[PDB]
C-alpha cells in the first residue's frame, strides 16, 4: 500500500550515452521514465525564423525546418528559461528565448558550406553542439558564387510532444528480463534467437526456466543523448519533470476534492 | 501524389449551373456530389421517400 | 460443508491425442476409493503435473468451510476461513452437461458430469451414487492438491 | 441435337430420390443423358424416356 | 424433423406412448401420469395429434421430394426452447409438470393466433392454412407432446412463455406494408453478380447465363436437355 | 427533422446489420479483431489481474463486477473465454464449429469435451467452450452476431 | 487544412478543467477520474501504483481516443476506504519513489564520475 | 370504409413509425403542445420518441388500400414493436 | 536533396557525417567500415548515410 525502494547501478557513463540499471521498481514506472526521456524533457531549439534573403536552391521552409533540428547546448540554461506561453513579455525576450543570426554570401568560386558554425547566438551558453569545444559541423545548405542566405532565428524551450526537434535522445535502449524467465515473449524456436548483451546464461542454453512468482525487475537502459543535454542531465531532468507533473496533478486533485463542498 | 487535401470536398448552398439550377461539378467550382440513380434505387429500397425527395428536389433544385 | 465430491486420483496418461496447446494439458486420471474415471485440463505452466502423480480432488460448491453460498465475484479482501488454503490448485467453473446410461424406463446407474472452468474442461464419470450434488448451470470449484 | 453425353450423376440433385418401403429416402444412381440441342416436344415423346 | 426419419423411427420418436407407465413415471409427475393412464379422451387427442403429424409428414414428402430438410422459417424453435430451458432453470433429469394435453391445446391456439391472412371466409381460411402450413408443420413437429416430455422437458411456465415468444417473434417477422420488395430483389440479385465469374460438357455460368435468363434469348450459347430414363435403360448402359 | 428521424429509424447501421438478401448479417468481425479473437479464446490464454482490469475498462456493457477467475491458486488468472463471456450480451445460446473441427469427433467420444477446443458452445451468455472464428463471428448465418440481432 | 496544433495535446484550453471526478453508480465505492491533456505516461504509473494497494479492488486506465489527449482512470475500493484517497496516496507514493530514485541516481553519477 | 372491420395489420410499420416520429418532431420544433412529461428532453426527436413509448401521440395514420378505400388507424390503436 | 539533420527513426545527428563519410570513401574505405568509424551502429542511421543521394551538388551546377 506504499511505494518501492528502487536502486541504480550505472555500468557506463560518457559524454554521448549513459548505461544504467534500475531494480526493485514496477514496469510502469520504468516505461514512463523511458517515455519522459523522449517526450517530456525540456530542451532549447529553434522555433522562429525570419528569412531576410535566400538565393539558395532550397526554399525558405526547407531552411527553417532544417535549422529547428540543430541541437543547442541547454545543460544549465533550460532550467532558467521560461515558456513563451507563461512569459509576460512579447516578441522574443531574453528570458524566454535565445536570438540567433546568420549572414553568409558566396563570393568565391568554391562552393560555400553554410554550417552550424555560422549560427551566431547572443548567449554564449546556448550554442550549437558541434560548435562546442573530432566531430564536424552540421551542414545547413551549400551555396554557389553569388548566392546569399541571411536570417534571424530565435530558439525556444520545448519538449518532444510538441516537436521531435525538442527530443534530447538519439535512442533509448530499454530492456528488461534478458533471459525470458517471465515468458512475456514465446519464441517458437528459442535456439534460433541470439543472446542479449545483459544475458547471464551458458551458450548450451537458450532461455531461463519459467518463473511463476516472477515480476518485472532489473530494467536496463542506454540513454544516447543528441549532444544538447549530457546523458545524466536527461535522466535527472526526466525524473524531476515526471515528479512535477504528479505534484501538479495532486494539486488539481486536492482542488477538486475540496471544490466538492 | 494522391493526398487528402487535394480530395477533401464539402458544399452547402454554393454556386449552381446556368442551364439547370443545380449544383456545379468539381471541387474547383465548389460543385456538389452526384446523387446518382444507384443511390435513388438504394433509398427506394429503404422506403425513405422523404430523404429521396429532399435530395432530389429540396437539396438540388427547388 | 459444501462439498459435492472428494476422492484421490492417479494420473494414468497425459495428452494421449497429442499436445494441442502449450500452457494447458489434458490429464486422464482414475481413482481408487470410488473408481471414477477423470479427464481434466490444467495449466501445467504454473502447476506442472507428471505421469503417475497422485492428487486429491474436492469438487465443492463454495470455498467457505461453513455452509455459505458465494457471490461469484472476485474479492481478494476476504479474511473468512477458506478451504483453498489447504490446497494448491483451485479452479472455478460451471456444470454444463450431465450424461448417463439411463434408458426410457430404467434410472441412471452411471453418470458423466462435465464442468467448464472458463474453457478448461473437466469430465468426471462413474457411478451415480457419487454424483448426486452435480446439477447443470451450477458454480463449483476444483480444490486439487498433489500428494506423495 | 448435335451430340448427347451419357453419364452417372455423382450429385443427388440429378439422382432419383425414392421412398423405400421403410419410409427412408434413397438416392438411386441412374444413367441420364445431356444433349447439345433442345427439342422437348420430340424427345419427351419417346419410349423409355421419363 | 419429420421429413427424413423412417416410419419406425418417426413412430418411436413422435408417437406419445401412454401405455408404458414406467417411462411416464420417469418423464411426468404423479398427478399427470395417473391422468394420462386413466383418461381416454386425452389418449384420443394424442392419437389424433400423431395422425395429424403423419398427414403433415406426407405433405412434406410431396413438397420436398429430395432429402433436404434444411428450410428457412421465421422463428427458430430449437433456440427458443433452449432459451426457455435456461430462463426457467429446467432440469432434464427430473420429471416435468407439463401436461401433454396443455401442449396440444397450446399449439392449436397458437396456430390460430398466427394470421398471415385476415378473414373467416373459406377462401381466406384456405389461404391462411396454406401460408402458415410449413411453419405449422415445423411447429407441431417440434412442439410435439412426446418431444416436450422426453427431450426438452419444459414446465408449464416455460411453455406459456414459449408460446408468447413464438407469437411475438412471428408477428415481428411479417412483411411490413410499403416495403419496396421490388428494388430490394433487384439489388439482392445484382449484388452477387459482381462477385461471380463470367466463365462432361461445357455449360454457360455466371453473368452470361444470368444475362440470357433476364433477357430471354432465342439463341442461347449452350442450350441443353436433361433426359431421364424410365425403366431398365436407367440401370444398364446398352439400352441407354 | 422528418428526414433525420426517418434515417434514424430506417437506415441506421444497427438496423442494417442483417440483410434480407441472404437472411444473415453483412457486417461481422474483421482482420485484426478476428485473428486476435481466435488467439484470445484459445484454451491456453491466461490473464493476470492487471491485464484483466485493462481489458474490462474497454467494456461499455459491464456491470462493474469482476468475475471470479477460472484459476484462484497458486496465482489468480482469468481466461480469454471468461472475459468474452462478459462481452457477449444477455443470455443468448449458440452452437458452432471451429474451422479445424475434425469430422471424426462428433461421432466418437469426447464430443462434448473437445480436445482441440472446437465445438463453440455459448450458454446463458457465457462462452462455455470453443475457439471463435469467422464461422462463429463472421458474416455467416446463425453466428453469435446474427443470434444477438 | 486540419492539422491540430501540437501544443493542443499538453496545454489546457481556457476554462477546461485538468481533472474531473465522477462517482460510478453501477457499483459502490467506485469513481472515474477524467484527466485532460495527459496520456499513458501517467495512466500506467498510477494504475500500477493503485494495484499494489490491497484496499483497491479495481484500478485501470484508458484513452477514449488516441487523437484526443484525455484519459479516464477507474478506481474501486473497499467500503472502509475511498477511491479519491487511493488516487491521492498513489500520487504521493509515486512522488516519494521518484524523489528517492533521483537521489540514488545523483549518488550513482557522483560515484561513477569520481570513480 | 367501415371502421368496425379494418383488415390491415394491428402493428405499426417501420415506415409509419419513421413518419410519425418525423412529423411529431417537426410539430414540437414549431412549439406545439407536448402531451407527456419533459424531465430533461428538448431535442424534438427524443420528445417524440418518449411520446411514442408512452403512446400519447395525437396523430391518425390513413392507410390507403389498393381498391381506393382507406382505414384511419390512430397511433394509440397500433401496437408498437420496436 | 541534401543530407538530413537527424535520423528519422532515432534522432541521431547525421548532418555532420556526410562530408566525413565521403572523406572516408575516397580514402579507400568500405561503406561498412566508414559507417563504423563514424559511430553509426544502428541500421537506421546507417540507412541514412548509405541510402542518401546528394542532389544539391547537381542543383549548384545551374547559375543562380
Ligand atoms: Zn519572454
Ligand atoms: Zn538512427
Amino acid at each position: 500500500p506504499y511505494a518501492n525502494q528502487p536502486t541504480v547501478r550505472i555500468t557506463e557513463l560518457t559524454d554521448e550515452n549513459v548505461k544504467f540499471i534500475i531494480e526493485n521498481t514496477d514496469l510502469a514506472v520504468a516505461n514512463s521514465i523511458r517515455r519522459v526521456f523522449i517526450a517530456e524533457v525540456p530542451i532549447i531549439a529553434i522555433d522562429w525564423v525570419q528569412i531576410d534573403a535566400n538565393s539558395s536552391v532550397l526554399h525558405d521552409e526547407f531552411i527553417a525546418h532544417r535549422l529547428g533540428l540543430i541541437p543547442l547546448t541547454s545543460d544549465d540554461i533550460v532550467d532558467k528559461l521560461q515558456y513563451s506561453r507563461d512569459c509576460t513579455c512579447e516578441e522574443f525576450c531574453p528570458e524566454c528565448s535565445v536570438e540567433f543570426t546568420l549572414d553568409v554570401r558566396c563570393n568565391e568560386d568554391q562552393t560555400r558550406h553554410v554550417t552550424s558554425r555560422d549560427l551566431i547566438s547572443n548567449s554564449p551558453r546556448v550554442i550549437p553542439v558541434t560548435s562546442r569545444n573530432e566531430q564536424d559541423d552540421i551542414l545547413i545548405v551549400k551555396l554557389r558564387k553569388g548566392q546569399e542566405l541571411r536570417l534571424r532565428a530565435y530558439a525556444k524551450k520545448g519538449f518532444g510532444k510538441e516537436h521531435a526537434k525538442w527530443n534530447p535522445t538519439a535512442g533509448v535502449a530499454f530492456e528488461y528480463d534478458p533471459d525470458n524467465a517471465l515468458r512475456h515473449t514465446v519464441y517458437p524456436k528459442p535456439e534460433e534467437w541470439p543472446k542479449s548483451e545483459y544475458s547471464e546464461l551458458d551458450e548450451d542454453e537458450s532461455q531461463a526456466p519459467y518463473d511463476p512468482n516472477g515480476k518485472p525487475e532489473r530494467f536496463y537502459y542506454n540513454v544516447e543523448s543528441c549532444g544538447s543535454l549530457r546523458p545524466e542531465t536527461i535522466v535527472l531532468s526526466a525524473l524531476s519533470g515526471l515528479k512535477k507533473k504528479l505534484s501538479d496533478l495532486q494539486t488539481q486533485l486536492s482542488h477538486e476534492i475540496q471544490s466538492d463542498v | 501524389k494522391h493526398m487528402v487535401d487535394d480530395k477533401i470536398h464539402s458544399r452547402a448552398r454554393g454556386p449552381i449551373q446556368i442551364l439547370n439550377r443545380q449544383p456545379m461539378e468539381g471541387r474547383s467550382r465548389d460543385g456538389g456530389l452526384r446523387f446518382g440513380e444507384m443511390e435513388r434505387d438504394c433509398q427506394i429500397a429503404h422506403g425513405a421517400a422523404q430523404f429521396l425527395r429532399e435530395r432530389l428536389f429540396e437539396a438540388s433544385d427547388p | 460443508a459444501g462439498i459435492l465430491f472428494e476422492d484421490i486420483f492417479d494420473v494414468k496418461d497425459i495428452d494421449p491425442e497429442g499436445k494441442k496447446f502449450d500452457r494447458v494439458s489434458r490429464l486422464h486420471c482414475e481413482s481408487e476409493s470410488f473408481k471414477m474415471d477423470l479427464i481434466l485440463d490444467v495449466n501445467i505452466q504454473i502447476y506442472p503435473v507428471d505421469l503417475g502423480d497422485k492428487f486429491r480432488l474436492v469438487i465443492a460448491s463454495t470455498l467457505y468451510e461453513d455452509g455459505t453460498l458465494d457471490d461469484g465475484e472476485y474479492n481478494p479482501t476476504d479474511d473468512r476461513p477458506s478451504r483453498a488454503d489447504q490446497f494448491e490448485y483451485v479452479m472455478y467453473g460451471k456444470v454444463y452437461r450431465i450424461e448417463g446410461d439411463e434408458t426410457s424406463t430404467e434410472a441412471a446407474t452411471r453418470l458423466s458430469a462435465y464442468v467448464s472452468y472458463g474453457g478448461l474442461l473437466m469430465r468426471l464419470q462413474g457411478d451415480a451414487n457419487n454424483l448426486h450434488g452435480f446439477e447443470v448451470d451450477s458454480r463449483v470449484y476444483l480444490l486439487m492438491k498433489k500428494l506423495a | 441435337i448435335s451430340k448427347v453425353y451419357m453419364h452417372l450423376p455423382q450429385t443427388d440433385n440429378k439422382k432419383k430420390i425414392i421412398i423405400t418401403e421403410d419410409g427412408e429416402f434413397k438416392a438411386l444412381q441412374e444413367w441420364i443423358l445431356e444433349t447439345d440441342g433442345v427439342s422437348l416436344m420430340r424427345v419427351l415423346s419417346e419410349k423409355d424416356v421419363d | 424433423a419429420t421429413l427424413k426419419p423412417s416410419n419406425k423411427a418417426f413412430e418411436k420418436k413422435f408417437r406419445f406412448d401412454y401405455t408404458n407407465e414406467r417411462a411416464l413415471r420417469r418423464t411426468l409427475q404423479e398427478d399427470l401420469v395417473k391422468d394420462v393412464l386413466s383418461n381416454a379422451h386425452i389418449q384420443n387427442e394424442l392419437e389424433r395429434e400423431f395422425e395429424r403429424m403423419r398427414e403433415d409428414r406426407e405433405v412434406l414428402r410431396v413438397i420436398f421430394p429430395t432429402g433436404d430438410s434444411k428450410v428457412v422459417l421465421p422463428c427458430n424453435l430449437l433456440r427458443m426452447i433452449w432459451n426457455a430451458q435456461k430462463i426457467f432453470h429446467i432440469n432434464p433429469r427430473l420429471p416435468s409438470d407439463l401436461h401433454p394435453i396443455k401442449v396440444v391445446e397450446g399449439v392449436k391456439e397458437l396456430s390460430k393466433k398466427l394470421v398471415i391472412v385476415n378473414g373467416d371466409d373459406p377462401l381466406s381460411r384456405q389461404a391462411q392454412e396454406n401460408a402458415t402450413l410449413l411453419f405449422n408443420i415445423h411447429l407441431r413437429s417440434t412442439l410435439c407432446s412426446r418431444r416436450m416430455a422426453e427431450e426438452f422437458r419444459l414446465s408449464g411456465e416455460a411453455f406459456d412463455w414459449l408460446l408468447g415468444e413464438i407469437e411475438s417473434k412471428f408477428n415481428q417477422a411479417i412483411a411490413h406494408p410499403g416495403e419496396m420488395v421490388g428494388a430490394l430483389a433487384a439489388q439482392s440479385l445484382g449484388e452477387p453478380a459482381t462477385q461471380m465469374t463470367l466463365n462432361a460438357k461445357n455449360v454457360t455460368l455466371g453473368v452470361p447465363r444470368l444475362k440470357e435468363l433476364i433477357n430471354i434469348s432465342k439463341k442461347p450459347k449452350t442450350p441443353s436437355l436433361t433426359v431421364f430414363l424410365l425403366g431398365q435403360s436407367a440401370r444398364d448402359a446398352e439400352r441407354a | 427533422l422528418e428526414t433525420r428521424a426517418e434515417i434514424q429509424e430506417l437506415a441506421m447501421v444497427p438496423r442494417m446489420i442483417v440483410t434480407p438478401q441472404s437472411n444473415r448479417p453483412v457486417m461481422g468481425i474483421v482482420q485484426d479483431t478476428l485473428t486476435a479473437v481466435r488467439k484470445f479464446t484459445k484454451r491456453d490464454v491466461f490473464l493476470e489481474r492487471g491485464e484483466v482490469m485493462n481489458l474490462l475498462m474497454f467494456l461499455s456493457t459491464w456491470d462493474g463486477k469482476v468475475p471470479q477467475p477460472a484459476i484462484l491458486k497458486p496465482r489468480p488468472l482469468w481466461t480469454g473465454k471468461q472475459i468474452f463471456s462478459l462481452i457477449i450480451p444477455g443470455h443468448i445460446n449458440c452452437i458452432r464449429t471451429h474451422s479445424t473441427h475434425p469430422d471424426d469427433e462428433d461421432s466418437g467420444p469426447y464430443k462434448h469435451i473437445s480436445p482441440g477446443d472446437t465445438k463453440v458452445v455459448v450458454e446463458n451468455g457465457e462462452l462455455i467452450m470453443g475457439i471463435l472464428c469467422k464461422k462463429s463471428l463472421g458474416t455467416s448465418a446463425g453466428s453469435l452476431v446474427h443470434i444477438s440481432y | 487544412m486540419n492539422a491540430p496544433p501540437a501544443f493542443e495535446s499538453f496545454l489546457l484550453f481556457e476554462g477546461e478543467k485538468k481533472i474531473t471526478i465522477n462517482k460510478d453508480t453501477k457499483v459502490p465505492n467506485a469513481c472515474l477520474f477524467t484527466i485532460n491533456k495527459e496520456d499513458h505516461t501517467l495512466g500506467n504509473i498510477i494504475k500500477s501504483q493503485l494495484l499494489k494497494d490491497p484496499q483497491v479492488l479495481f484500478a485501470g486506465y484508458k484513452v477514449p481516443h488516441p487523437l484526443e489527449h484525455k484519459i479516464i482512470i477507474r478506481v474501486q475500493t473497499t467500503p472502509d476506504y475511498s477511491p479519491q484517497e487511493a488516487f491521492t496516496n498513489a500520487i504521493t507514493d509515486l512522488i516519494s519513489e521518484l524523489s528517492l530514485l533521483e537521489e540514488r541516481f545523483r549518488v550513482a553519477i557522483k560515484d561513477k564520475q569520481e570513480g | 370504409q367501415a371502421n368496425q372491420k379494418r383488415i390491415t395489420t394491428p402493428y405499426m410499420t417501420k415506415y409509419e413509425r419513421a413518419r410519425v416520429l418525423g412529423t411529431r418532431a417537426l410539430q414540437i420544433a414549431m412549439c406545439a403542445p407536448v402531451m407527456v412529461e419533459l424531465e430533461g428532453e428538448t431535442d424534438p426527436l427524443l420528445i417524440a420518441m418518449k411520446e411514442l413509448k408512452a403512446r400519447k401521440i395525437p396523430i391518425i395514420i390513413r392507410r390507403y388500400l389498393p381498391d381506393g378505400s382507406y382505414e384511419d388507424w390512430g397511433v394509440d390503436e397500433l401496437i408498437i414493436s420496436d | 536533396m541534401i543530407i538530413p539533420v537527424r535520423c528519422f527513426t532515432c534522432g541521431k545527428i547525421v548532418g555532420n557525417k556526410w562530408e566525413a563519410y565521403l572523406g572516408l570513401l575516397q580514402a579507400e574505405y568500405t561503406e561498412g567500415d566508414a559507417l563504423d568509424a563514424l559511430g553509426l551502429k544502428r541500421y537506421c542511421c546507417r540507412r541514412m548515410l548509405l541510402a542518401h543521394v546528394d542532389l544539391i551538388e547537381k542543383l549548384l551546377n545551374y547559375a543562380p
